[PDB]
């Protein structure tokens, strides 16, 4: 049934732009929000952002705006690290809300991404 | 904008006993507040919803409460797999506000 | 300003595409019901943030 998995994760030197993806499958819903969450080693969750899949309403976090682009595609949804720095050094998880209430029931394992000089 | 003030960060209760985990929203929230239990390795796992509601496939002793904007995880007979780091989440995503986390608190079970 | 401005701008469309995702149809009226009580709580809910 419901299903998300993180891909794109790698090594990156500072500035490479890099692309995640959300292959998203097994979901009934036509819209729904597929947010975009990270968590440094050994830190807390943080919200990246959102975007509301039927439309292309994207959400950005205030510290996330201009450094983070994310896509819908038919049966994914990517983000884009335009140009990161080591304190990007996360791995992200896509998480969707299935009933449009605010909360994630659905969470994929996570993609690692390290930025090093 | 929103930020969700998590207390303790840390928290040590032997086997049996109740845990107690806050969360102060910087902003009017309502019910747009939810749980999250994460272990190493694994990502979250929802534990509450609509500040109140038990998620499907949750033990029993695992209850949620809100007041204005103070919110509460209770964990009322700490088992030994209830060692974990816990989260909230506030807000909405088109919210003024956006949505957030709160910093976590670890919990370790003696 | 403008961040703000445009914020409630994208919210209102959004709450838009979520009525217009609701369209009128025994059953399926009741079913209708309820998704448009919910589109209109999350409306209020996301104008009230910008409201004050």
């Amino acid at each position: 049934q419901e299903q998300l998995v993180e891909s794109g994760g790698r090594l990156v030197t500072p500035g490479t732009a890099l692309t995640l993806t959300c292959k998203v499958s097994g979901f009934s819903l036509s819209g729904f929000w597929l947010n975009w969450v990270r968590q440094a080693p050994g830190k807390g969750l943080e919200w990246v952002g959102a975007i509301y899949r039927g439309s292309g309403s994207e959400w950005y976090a205030s510290w996330a705006k201009g450094r983070f682009t994310i896509s819908d595609t038919s049966t994914t949804v990517t983000l884009k690290l335009t140009s990161p720095t080591t304190e990007d050094t996360a791995t992200y998880f896509c998480a969707a809300d299935t009933t449009d209430n605010g909360y994630f029931t659905i969470w994929g394992p996570g993609t690692l991404v390290t930025v090093s000089s | 904008e929103l930020v969700m003030t998590q207390t303790p960060s840390s928290v040590s209760e032997p086997v049996g006993g109740t845990v107690t985990i806050k969360c102060q929203a910087s902003q009017s929230i309502s019910s747009w507040l939810s749980w999250y239990q994460q272990k190493p390795g694994q990502p979250p796992k929802l534990l509450i919803y609509d500040a109140s509601n038990l998620a499907s496939g949750v033990p029993s002793r695992f209850m949620g409460s809100g007041s204005g904007t103070e919110y509460t995880l209770t964990i009322s007979g700490v088992q030994r797999e209830d060692a974990a780091t816990y989260y909230c989440l506030g807000g909405y995503p088109a919210a003024s506000y956006r949505t957030a986390f709160g910093g976590g608190t670890e919990l370790e079970i003696i | 300003s403008g961040d703000s401005d445009e914020d409630l701008l994208k919210a209102v469309r959004l709450i838009k595409f979520l009525y217009q995702s609701n369209p009128p149809p025994r059953n399926r009226r009741r079913r209708w019901r309820e998704r448009q009580r919910q589109i209109h709580s999350i409306s209020e809910r996301i104008l009230s943030t910008y409201l004050g």
